[PDB]
């Protein structure tokens, strides 16, 4: 639930 | 020169029902509008592990230096005005071109479902706040 990048 | 030092970006995307990827509008911020960032949204989820969502990044398009420390929350406005659904980050450290975000942001059957009143006019209305810290 904790913020990742996308890529 | 002075600096937006906190900015709160809102987003309509029209018909919404109807890995791939909308991108926002690029929003200024900083000095001399020298930050530029924009909302990513994958509205069928990023991946497999996020198939019944849909995913939101904040992504930092121009830098003029290295990086910038911000920290950010995401919601939506109902059909009322009213935010719910929020989920917000401490401060990330973006360099340009990089992002942060949640790939299982809120659930598509949820979203999709009228009697939430998050879709009215089938219009998804986001609401980004963002503090930037250094």
């Amino acid at each position: 639930a904790s913020p990742q990048p996308s890529s | 020169p002075g600096k937006v030092v906190k900015f709160s970006y809102m987003w309509t995307i029209n018909n919404f029902s109807f890995g791939e990827v909308i991108k926002s509008s690029t929003f200024s911020s900083g000095a001399n509008d020298k930050l530029k960032w924009c909302l990513r949204v994958n509205p069928k989820g990023l991946d497999e592990e996020s198939k019944d969502y849909l995913s939101l990044y904040l992504l930092l398009v121009s830098c003029p230096k290295s990086e910038v420390r911000a920290k950010f929350k995401f919601s939506i406005l109902n059909a009322k005005g009213e935010e719910t659904k929020a989920m917000e980050s401490r401060a990330y450290r973006f360099v340009q071109g990089k992002d942060w975000g949640f790939k299982k942001f809120i659930r598509r059957d949820f979203l999709l479902d009228e009697a939430n009143g998050l879709l009215p006019d089938d219009k998804l209305t986001l609401f980004c706040e963002v503090s930037v810290v250094q």
